[PDB]
């Protein structure tokens, strides 16, 4: 299990040490990262990630890439992260229909940053191989009673009003143009 | 309102039908306009059986030179079939008391006008009369629930 | 047969012995080991001038074997072999004062002694067993019983032999032995004595007539076995039913009645039964007859074993088929309540045989109903009777046991039975439907060395331990508060006198609002027991014996487990009170009027509630301001008068904005906010308008439009071929929530108001499933339908009228269910719009096609349908087969615990405790705040807080936790939790458990896929195994502050 530092299909195992919880007497969360090949203009400089931990967000992605850069004295500036639908609540685009699960894309500012972080993560895999305790610790941004009561918190009337207003407005516009074109 | 149960100087009632008033009906029947009636016998949940009524008159188009404004039988036939359609939908859906709650704000009267206005104008449009002819069995429990 | 012929040879070998006196026979059977099983009261030397004798008796066969209609009984049958006495041994003054009875007793004593000697000669004694018994448990008639144990070794036949000694045809005068006649001088009639002696006088002739009718008809034997097996499943037999025993009618009486029906039957004496009928024809005819033709109170039947049968309009207040050819009442072993309950069973079987839509054979013939008394009967109380001694009765029993008492109830068994029977029956009246009494401990057999049976347990010297009283109650007349008496005049009438006497201190005189002056007696209901229980307690300990002990701790614990709302006088508030529901309805109807008088760009078409509180099924009864209740905000489908999903949903929300604006404007007493609703898939704009009413109540409003289902079907059509089933599932959920929900709540309300106890039974069932954590997967409507199944389909039983009976019937049905092969289709309708056979065939073909495309329920386990849903899927989808099998195993282990450990409060607590086993992981959590008081179940809230975010603060998040966690790991993990903390959270209502199982496929290692959808840890460079510790750590991260403990596999 120690010499398993990468996969034959080109992907890479990423360990992560998990801390001591009182209810348990340390695992190392495995992730896989592979550079992307997509012809979409906004799908450039992407690291396809597989098996993100719970609530892997841009903050912890910046934290991880900063860990890698601080270690390997490298520069890897993250740009954005895509397709983080960790619960599967947008699997079907019903809207335009009637008009990559557990994986994601990690966009960087440039191929420079992406190749640099790619080297850093190759050497992270080699850390898994040789020195298992030089591997980072993944801290989940901990959801508490506060964010769950946030989920329970009712919506804001001003947000409701403004969103409905602009949505109905642009929809009336597009519909007017559609009717013009149809009966023109 | 029919009396079904009693309890010492306090006797309760339930639904037993609905009528219009004779004076109101006479005024509605104006000359030079088509009258239209339709009716259906239909069941509810709490299996009362009833026959409900419906009447409507062709109205003049607000700009119309010709006074008579009479539909076309083909018009009439279609209107009754839709009214008949809408009434059977309301009666089956309503348990019995719910139809009661349905009639009072006259939603029926409007869905009619709505599905209708694509055939021919029409004015008034009311349920007009509903009668009961086969009620199920007492069930003292159900009657108590309606009373508060 | 060979053995019986050897027995006849043995008897013809048996010698005869002459006239002897009591002292002579006393010395005889004192120096012989056999003790004469004398019939009480024994003969006495001072009142015995006649003498004794035995000669060769008259051998014959009789019974189902003679009728050749016996079957292969698993437990074992017996063949009756009659041996009547010599008419020369008989004198014309022997049918008075136990003379012929002592004759029979000494006859049989010598008979068994010397057949025992012939047994000691023939050497069958090493495997043959000889003993005494009573002819169908009649103490006035002792009989001999021959059995065997493991060349006449007949034990593998499981049979037995009955040696009876009746009397010859017409020895004593049948009109001097008519039930009206007295023959025990001390004047009251001796009906039981009359019956015993005259039946013993004319046994065989009835067998002659039975065989004659069997030769005159064709399907007679088949009808015989049909009736026998029907009765046997019903728990009925021919034994004496006067002794706290359900019986008096078995195969013999059934056959005699069938022959008499072939001999007539109508009131016009005409032939209702025709000899050309078939088996089913004859059986349906006889059941229809016993269901339509009273035989006890207002009419009775008449026939002649030698003339056509005729029904007459005189009921002798006792089941009376009167043979004139012998001057005998056939059913003389039958109690009146026994006849009543049998007639009710007859009507039930008639209606079953008249069911044209569903088959009923399996329920009619292939289900034993007499296995669990608390299923067979709604109410049942245990009463220890320490009555003591024959002389100690004068100080133990309130009533008297004198000369006429014993002449009427020859047996104190009959006396006590009928006494408590009548006192409970009167003191209860219309509060019940049917009564039975069971003398717990009673027996029938005893060795030959005895004079009768002997018992010394339970503070008695008679055959019983205690008394269990069973009742089929009337629910509509159960929880009636006051026991109403007769009217009041100055000259106190006989009825009012007897009433006031019977009721002693409880009696009084109350006046009513209408202006009536009648006696009565009042009670005060209790939320832990029924007023029927209070009444039986009082009357039993008053008019029977001050030493009786009474209880039903079982029903006590049932009502205790029932949730008790934090409401004033809830302690005295019974189960059948729906005042809380009515108050919620009234507040809602006020709000209804407000919105209907509102004005909008549309006219409000309809406002239909679909709340579980509305349909009388919520786990708890609502409490004002108790908003921490999961079932606080009831759903209210709002629908307005008559093209894209997002614009449509946002228009819905805009209408809610307008409503909320006008409501805050001109109904400031109410509070309002908007909640994001995400229970429906792939719709990210649905907003429910939550409304708060100073009646402390909360609703959520959602605009329904037809364009919803329109656009949904459009999307169904436009979706890709592989994408289709997902949107199918989403549309199914939508339909379940928006249309079938309304239809269901309507019809369920109606049928519940017709079946009162349905609401408490389904509430208890929901409680039980919450304790078992299955509620996270089960949708309410599903459980509601399952628990309504017994009422709407009671076969073979009766409609439950007690929370215990209903709960147990629900569990019995679920346990015996086989959802893989068996469907469920309910006729939601009041008692006697049912499904046409056409709709039935449609639902069945639906079920068959579904089980074809799914023969093992990987996609759908339980299938239940009705008029509201011809699909049978709307409340059953989205349930994993592990959950299904866990539910069925729960039901089965519960039924087995009931089968084994006996029904007690301990077994009930074992039912309610959760198994918590087989769980790959179990996380034990506790919430920081207490919530039992806030949830409003009794251990109180009194307003709404000033912040709605703080409403949410007091709310409960563990539901959100488990739901979203299942949404994430739904590819790999199956979870369960507790929904109702206010009942399943300990003493504060604050403890929950997250119990989870691993998907057995992802249990192992697999190919590393781009869409494998799990937290894995490879075992090699290509194959990936699941990451258990990572999973547990992620659960801990998600529930950091509320996870208190974790326990792994």
């Amino acid at each position: 299990i120690e010499d398993i530092s990468a996969m034959k299909n080109g992907f890479i195992v990423v360990p992560f040490k998990l801390p001591d919880h009182k209810a348990l007497p340390a695992s190392l969360h495995f992730m896989f990262a592979k550079r992307h090949q997509s012809s979409n203009s906004n799908e450039s400089d992407c690291l396809f990630l597989v098996n993100l931990p719970l609530l892997s967000n841009i903050e912890h992605m910046k934290k991880f890439v900063g860990q890698l850069c601080g270690k390997y004295d490298t520069v890897s500036h993250v740009e954005e992260l895509l397709y983080n639908d960790e619960f599967g609540l947008h699997e079907v685009d019903l809207s335009a229909l009637t008009s990559p699960r557990n994986t994601a894309l990690l966009k960087f500012v440039d191929a420079a940053s992406i190749n640099n972080c790619w080297n850093a993560l190759k050497k992270y895999s080699n850390l898994h191989a040789k020195h298992p305790n030089e591997l980072f610790e993944w801290t989940y941004t901990t959801p508490s009673f506060t964010t769950f009561v946030n989920f329970y918190k009712p919506l804001d009337i001003d947000y409701l009003k403004e969103d409905i207003h602009t949505h109905m407005a642009i929809f009336e516009q597009r519909e007017a143009q559609a009717q013009e074109d149809v009966q023109s | 309102l029919r009396v079904d149960e009693v309890q010492g100087k306090n006797l309760l009632t339930n639904f037993h039908g609905m009528d219009f008033t004779t004076d109101k009906l006479r005024s509605m029947v104006r000359k030079w306009q088509t009258l239209i009636e339709a009716n259906v016998t239909v069941k509810t949940s709490d299996d009362y059986v009833l026959r409900i009524f419906a009447i409507a008159f062709t109205r003049k188009q607000a700009n119309q030179v010709k006074r008579h404004s009479y539909a076309q039988s083909s018009h009439i036939r279609a209107i009754r079939k839709v009214i008949s359609e809408i009434l059977t939908k309301e009666v089956q859906g309503s348990t019995l008391a719910q139809l009661t709650s349905k009639l009072i704000p006259e939603v029926i009267n409007k869905e009619i006008e709505n599905a209708t206005k694509d055939i021919f104008p029409l004015q008034n449009i009311h349920v007009r009369k509903v009668k009961l002819l086969k009620q199920p069995k007492f069930d003292v429990g159900a009657l108590m629930a309606l009373h508060g | 047969e060979k053995f019986l012929h050897k027995l006849y040879d043995i008897l013809q070998e048996i010698p005869d012995w002459e006239e002897k006196s009591l002292a002579e026979v006393d010395s005889f059977f004192k120096n012989k080991i056999v003790s004469v099983p004398f019939v009480d009261p024994k003969p006495i030397p001072q009142n015995t001038n006649y003498k004794f004798n035995y000669k060769k008796p008259d051998i014959s066969l009789i019974g189902s074997f003679a009728l050749k209609a016996g079957i292969y009984q698993p437990n074992g049958s017996s063949i009756d072999t009659l041996l009547t006495m010599p008419k020369e041994l008989f004198e014309k003054k022997d049918f008075l004062n136990f003379r012929c009875l002592h004759k029979r007793s000494v006859y049989l004593a010598y008979l068994t002694h010397h057949l025992l000697i012939l047994l000691k000669k023939d050497k069958l004694d090493s495997f043959l067993q000889l003993e005494y018994s009573y002819f169908d448990n009649d103490p006035l008639l002792p009989i001999l019983r021959i059995s065997c144990s493991k060349d006449y070794n007949f034990y593998k036949t499981r049979f037995s032999i009955n040696l009876l000694i009746g009397f010859p045809y017409k020895v004593f005068e049948p009109k001097k032995l008519l039930p009206n006649r007295n023959c025990i001088r001390i004047l009251p009639a001796t009906p039981l004595y009359n019956f015993s002696v005259l039946s013993s006088s004319t046994h065989e002739n009835y067998l002659k007539y039975l065989y004659k009718t069997k030769k005159q008809t064709e399907s007679f034997v088949e009808a015989t076995v049909l009736g026998r097996l029907w009765l046997q499943q019903r728990g009925f037999s021919s034994n004496m039913s006067h002794s706290g025993s359900l019986g008096g009618f078995g195969t013999f009486e059934f056959t005699i009645l069938m022959a008499a029906l072939l001999n007539g039957g109508g009131i016009n004496s005409n032939k209702i039964l025709l000899h050309g009928f078939s088996s089913y024809q004859l059986f349906k005819g006889v059941i229809k007859y016993l269901a339509t033709m009273d035989l006890c109170h207002d009419g009775h039947l008449q026939f002649h074993s030698n003339p056509a049968s005729k029904y007459i309009d005189e009921g002798f207040q006792t089941p009376t088929l009167f043979d004139k050819s012998t001057k005998v009442n056939i059913l003389t072993k039958m109690t009146v309540s026994s006849y009543q309950i049998l007639k009710e069973y007859a009507g039930e079987t008639l209606r079953m045989l008249n069911n044209v839509v569903q088959d009923q054979f399996s329920n009619i013939f292939l289900t034993n109903i007499s296995r669990f008394d608390n299923l067979k009967y709604d109410l049942c109380y245990d009463v220890q009777l320490p009555l003591g001694k024959y002389n100690n009765l004068e100080t133990s029993l309130a009533a008297t046991f004198g000369s006429m008492e014993r002449v009427k109830f020859i047996t104190l068994e009959n006396f006590l039975a009928h006494k408590i029977t009548n006192v409970a029956r009167y003191a209860l009246g219309d509060r019940i439907k049917y009564i039975q009494i069971e003398m717990v401990g009673q027996k029938s057999d005893f060795p030959i060395t005895k004079r009768k049976v002997y018992s010394n347990t339970g503070g008695n010297h008679f055959n019983f331990d205690f008394v269990r009283v069973k009742l089929i109650v009337n629910p509509s007349e159960c929880d009636k508060l006051v026991t109403k008496g007769p009217a009041h005049s100055e000259t106190m009438s006989t009825e009012a006198a007897v009433f006031k006497n019977f009721w002693g201190i409880k009696s009084s005189l109350r006046r009513f609002k209408d202006g009536s002056i009648t006696h009565c007696c009042v009670w005060s209901t209790s939320s832990s027991e029924p007023i029927i229980s209070s009444i039986v307690n009082f009357a039993l300990q008053k008019h029977v014996s001050k030493k009786a002990q009474i209880s039903n701790e079982t029903i006590k614990k049932f009502h205790n487990f029932l949730p008790l709302p934090n409401l004033p006088s809830s302690a005295k508030t019974s189960v059948l009170n729906l005042s809380s529901f009515f108050n919620l309805k009234k507040s809602f109807d006020d709000l209804y009027k407000i919105i209907f008088q509102m004005k909008l760009p549309l006219s409000v078409k309809s406002i239909l509630p679909v709340g579980s509180a509305f349909r009388y099924t919520s786990l708890c009864q609502p409490v004002p301001f108790a908003y921490s209740d999961p079932d606080f905000f009831q759903d209210v489908i709002l629908e307005f008068e008559t093209d894209e999903i997002t614009s449509l949903e946002k228009a819905k929300t805009a209408f809610l904005l307008k409503i909320q604006e006008e409501l805050s404007a001109n109904s400031s007493t109410y509070r309002s906010f908007f909640s994001r609703d995400e229970s429906i898939p792939y719709n990210l704009e649905i907003v429910t308008l939550n409304i708060l009413t100073p009646e402390g109540y909360g609703f959520k409003f959602r605009v329904l439009t037809e364009r919803d289902e329109i656009l949904y079907l459009r999307a169904i059509a436009n979706a890709r071929n592989e994408l289709k089933p997902e949107l199918e599932a989403t549309f199914l959920k939508f339909t379940a929530k928006y249309l079938a929900s309304v239809r269901h709540t309507r019809t369920l309300e109606n049928i519940s108001h017709s079946y009162q106890f349905y609401s408490p039974v389904v509430r208890l069932f929901k409680r039980w499933l919450d304790t078992h954590l299955l509620l996270g997967h089960i949708t309410d409507e599903l459980a509601e339908l399952i628990a309504i199944k017994p009422f709407v389909d009671p076969a073979p039983y009766f409609i439950p009228g007690s929370l215990e009976n209903g709960f147990l019937k629900v569990l019995k049905f679920i346990s015996q269910w086989n959802w893989k092969d068996d469907p469920l289709i309910l006729d939601l309708v009041k008692p006697e719009e049912r499904l046409t056979l056409a709709q039935y065939k449609g639902i069945q073909m639906n079920f068959t096609n579904l089980r074809n495309s799914d023969p093992n329920g990987t996609h759908l386990q339980f299938f239940v349908a009705s008029k509201n849903d011809p699909s049978g899927i709307l409340y059953s989808s989205g349930i994993p087969l592990p959950i299904a099998t866990r539910l069925t195993a729960l039901a089965k282990v519960a039924v087995n615990l009931l089968q084994t450990h006996g029904l007690n409060q301990q077994t009930i607590n074992l039912l309610f405790t959760p198994g918590l086993k087989d769980y790959d992981f179990v996380v034990d959590l506790r919430t920081p705040i207490g919530l039992k008081s806030s949830c409003g179940i009794l251990s109180a809230p009194s307003n709404f807080p000033e912040n709605l975010n703080d409403l949410s603060e007091k709310m409960d998040p563990t539901y959100q936790l488990v739901k979203y966690l299942n949404l994430k790991y739904k590819n790999s993990l199956i979870l369960s939790s507790r929904k109702y903390i206010g009942v399943n959270g300990g003493e504060k209502g604050d403890k929950n458990v997250i119990t989870g199982l691993i998907k057995p496929l992802f249990k192992g290692a697999h190919k590393f896929r781009v869409n494998l959808d799990c937290n894995v840890k490879p075992v090699d460079d290509e194959n990936v195994i699941l990451n258990k510790e990572a999973i547990f750590h992620e659960i801990a991260a998600f529930g950091n502050d509320m996870v208190i403990n974790f326990e792994t596999d």
